[PDB]
């Protein structure tokens, strides 16, 4: 079953009340409506505690070889950068963010593991305008996904590498964190716009053999703008004063969602970065669902529509 | 008042922002500030002069642009609902521009009733135009505006089921574009018609596709487009075939039209196109059900196909491969089914204890007993009903197909029956066919107690 875990930002007009861990009260303007999820993390949780309780117990059991799919998302201002990167790197335990920590314990867990062996593939991309974009290389641009006979879905361009140590995952992890301060310098504007994913794929040998599989996901998603994210049981309205060829590409593409009929085939055609995600849910996988969010006082509406979606995650 | 020298420098300053800040940390921002800065400027606080209500028209679009960029339209809501009520009290364009930004506020509304009441009215401003009461001779920006109101309905139809409604008002739209890409909306026009049941327009829409791409006009993912359209093309082959089951010109132009598709298939690599190859080619070499001889020829054909398939996809192994090749197992396994119909019709009809034919009857009988077995290996022994299928055709086979040694009918019946209660006592809901196994079950239990005592002595 889906174990949905969340994590909200302290807001410091939040208009939310949490009378438990698993459940919010949230006071909205037409009338007050209560929301239930399995785990809700709130102001007074630590960073320490998510990582321990959440991490540690699902880490624990992505070790028995199936992808317990944590992953980061969130809108605009969501806590995200935050928890995961940092601020800034200005060696700090609190400020520097669950990743290493989440490095740590899993070479701990691979140390006191070990008896080709258990061996790790780590990856970034970021994917901006719809072109995937390595951090590694600058010529890394608009290399292709492709899901491979392997079961391992990637990028054709990319070039993993090897990690012995978590000082090791440190240094490339802030090298690719530092790059991503350079792309803030570079044609990534916003970090809203872009769709960063960090991920972590570790592999294991039985004894020598058999392959067992856990992925750590960190995505970075679309925020609070209104432009994107593809399906929407709000506004589903295309909205714009563009040219009806591309609003009639997708009027087309969400006709054809009328034209499923009365089994759906999961899309693959509809974006490469839901293709990269549909090989996690749906997946033959433990469904643990470690997911950040943010509840905001501003797009109140818009939060609305992400309690809907965590309610669409319950069903 | 603004005179007109004025009113033009103003409007080609708000336009040329306006339309300047979109093609590229602050801009928008600022292009807000710059666009209120605009709305400073108007000065907010026949009969008379109709150019200042044609200006106050347009700067209430561009009002209504304003909003949309702060997407916190409501006060525009209102001075655009004032607007509109002031020009609904009195015209040849200013009624459309009120009705496209009408439109797009109650569309913000994000209300189903109301947005669609306001759009059946806004039907009845669009035939009243349409009763036909610059760019060229004004009908050029008219025709773009009229693709924009068209899709917007459409998307106030797909708001609704309302799916007869959307389709034909979306071949009025593709349509309308095509008075002066495409071959996707045609795909997804005729992908409405396989979920229908008419298919003479799909067929029409099919060679509107095929015209429109061989004069696409030229001074891509047309791939999986085209894929797509042979796709379509054995879906109307499967349409027919339905009608007919539930002549042999339909089965060449499948052959040819198969042919080309496994041509512009493997051109086209691909991972799934490979699973939508399988699908639709083990539809076509199953229910072309019309010979004897040639009947079997289709069968090895089938039989090559799967042949081809199968000796990179035991290295390919997802579990998704396990999902999607349980189907198609599955699907080798009704295959399997009707051979062995086959067999005992030849059987028949034919000297069968032959040495080689026997060695190959068995051959595919063993061969569907392993993919059996590869389908058990599917549940873990260390959304069901397709398994109570499967359980019903493993207990037929356990059942029927044994020429060896009769010792192990006697264990397979009681695997099957132990697999009988398992399902009775797990599910405690009822089958499709599985009272018919539970009597031959019976039957079968009390006659392999009784035969073989007499038998195999
Ligand atoms: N748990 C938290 N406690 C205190 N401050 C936080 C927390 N999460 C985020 N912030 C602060 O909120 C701001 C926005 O967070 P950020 O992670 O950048 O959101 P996003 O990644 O969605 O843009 C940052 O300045 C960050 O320091
Ligand atoms: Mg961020």
């Amino acid at each position: 079953a889906i174990k949905v875990f969340v994590r909200i930002r302290p807001p410091a007009n939040l208009s939310l009340s949490v009378l438990s861990s698993t459940s919010l009260r949230l006071h909205s303007n037409p009338e007050p409506k209560t929301f239930t999820f399995d785990h809700v993390a709130d102001v007074d949780t630590t960073q320490e505690s998510v990582f321990a309780t959440v991490a540690k117990s699902i880490v624990e059991s992505c070790m028995s070889g199936y992808n317990g799919t944590i992953f980061a998302y969130g809108q605009t201002g969501s806590g995200k950068t935050f928890t995961m990167m940092g601020p800034s790197e200005s060696f700090s335990h609190n400020l520097r963010g669950v990743i290493p920590r989440s490095f740590e314990y899993l070479f701990s867990l691979i140390d006191r593991e070990k008896e080709k062996s258990f061996l790790s593939k780590c990856s970034f991309i970021e994917i901006y305008n719809e072109q995937i974009y390595d951090l590694l290389d600058s010529a890394s641009a608009g290399l292709y996904l492709r899901e491979h006979i392997k079961k391992g879905v990637f990028v054709v361009g990319a070039v993993e590498q090897v990690v012995t140590s978590a000082a090791e995952a440190y240094q490339v992890l802030s090298g690719g964190w530092r790059n991503r301060r350079v792309a803030s310098t570079s044609m990534n504007r916003e970090s809203s716009r872009s769709h960063a994913v960090f991920t972590i794929t570790i592999e294991s040998m039985e004894k020598c053999v058999n392959i067992r599989t856990s992925l750590l996901n960190l995505v970075d998603l679309a925020g609070s703008e209104r432009q994107k994210d593809t399906h929407a049981e709000g506004m589903r309205l295309k909205e714009a004063g563009n040219i009806n060829r591309s609003l009639s590409t997708l009027g087309q593409v969400i006709t054809a969602l009328v034209d499923v009929g009365n089994q759906r085939h999961v899309s693959y055609r509809d974006s490469k970065l839901t293709f990269l995600l549909r090989d996690s849910l749906g997946g033959n996988a433990k469904t643990a669902i470690i997911a950040n969010v943010h509840p905001g006082s501003r797009s109140f509406g818009e939060t609305l529509s992400t309690l809907n979606f965590a309610q669409r995650a319950k069903l | 008042n603004v005179p007109w020298a004025e009113v033009c420098e103003k409007f080609q300053a708000a336009l040329a922002l306006s339309r300047v800040e979109l093609h590229k940390y602050k801009s928008k921002y600022s292009a807000r500030a710059l666009l209120e800065e605009v709305k400073a400027l108007l000065g907010p606080a026949e009969g008379p002069v109709a150019q200042r209500a044609v200006r106050l028209a347009v700067i209430e679009f561009h009002l209504g642009v304003n909003h949309i960029d702060t997407e916190e339209l409501s006060a525009g809501e209102e001075h655009l609902v004032k607007c509109l009520r002031l020009l609904r009290r009195y015209c040849i364009s200013l009624c459309i521009q009120a009705q496209n930004n009408l439109g797009i506020l109650w569309s913000e509304r994000e209300e189903i009733e109301t947005a669609q009441a306001y759009l059946e009215s806004s039907e009845a401003l669009y035939n009243q135009y349409m009763k036909e009461v610059t760019e060229q001779e004004r009908s050029k920006r008219f025709e773009k505006v009229y693709t924009h109101n068209l899709y917007y309905l459409a998307q106030v139809y797909q708001h609704l089921e309302m799916f007869e409604k959307a389709a034909h008002y979306c071949h009025s739209t593709l349509k309308r574009q095509l008075e002066h890409e495409w071959a996707i909306n045609a795909a997804t026009l005729s992908q409405f018609y396989i979920n229908k049941l008419c298919f003479m327009e799909a067929r029409h829409c099919l060679s509107a596709a095929n015209v429109i791409f061989g004069q696409t006009g030229k001074i891509h993912q047309r791939k999986g487009e085209i894929a797509r359209c042979w796709i379509k093309y054995c879906l109307t082959l499967m349409q027919n075939a339905q009608l007919s089951m539930q002549a042999r010109e339909l089965f060449l132009l499948g052959q040819h039209y198969v042919f080309e598709a496994k041509e512009f298939f493997q051109i086209d690599g691909y991972v799934t196109d490979h699973i939508e190859v399988v699908q639709d080619h083990s539809a076509l070499f199953k229910v072309l059900a019309f010979f004897e001889t040639d009947m079997e020829r289709r069968c090895k054909m089938h039989k090559r196909r799967i042949a081809m398939l199968e000796p990179l996809t035991v290295d390919l192994n997802p579990q998704y491969y396990l999902l999607v090749n349980r189907q198609i197992q599955f699907e080798i396994a009704h295959a399997y089914y009707d051979m062995m119909d086959l067999k005992v019709a030849i059987a028949d009809r034919l000297r069968d204890p032959d040495s080689h034919i026997v060695k190959k009857i068995n051959n595919l009988n063993k061969s569907a007993l392993k993919y059996y077995q590869l389908f058990l290996d599917s549940l873990r022994d260390p959304v069901l009903r397709p398994a109570m299928l499967a359980k019903f055709r493993v207990a037929r086979l356990y059942g029927k197909i044994i020429t060896a040694d009769p010792k192990k009918e006697l264990e397979n019946l009681a695997t099957s029956l132990e697999h009988y209660k398992f399902i009775v006592d797990y599910c405690e809901k009822h089958p499709e066919a599985a009272q018919e196994i539970e009597v031959e079950l019976e039957l079968s239990k009390e006659m392999v107690s009784l035969l073989p005592t007499k038998m195999e002595r």
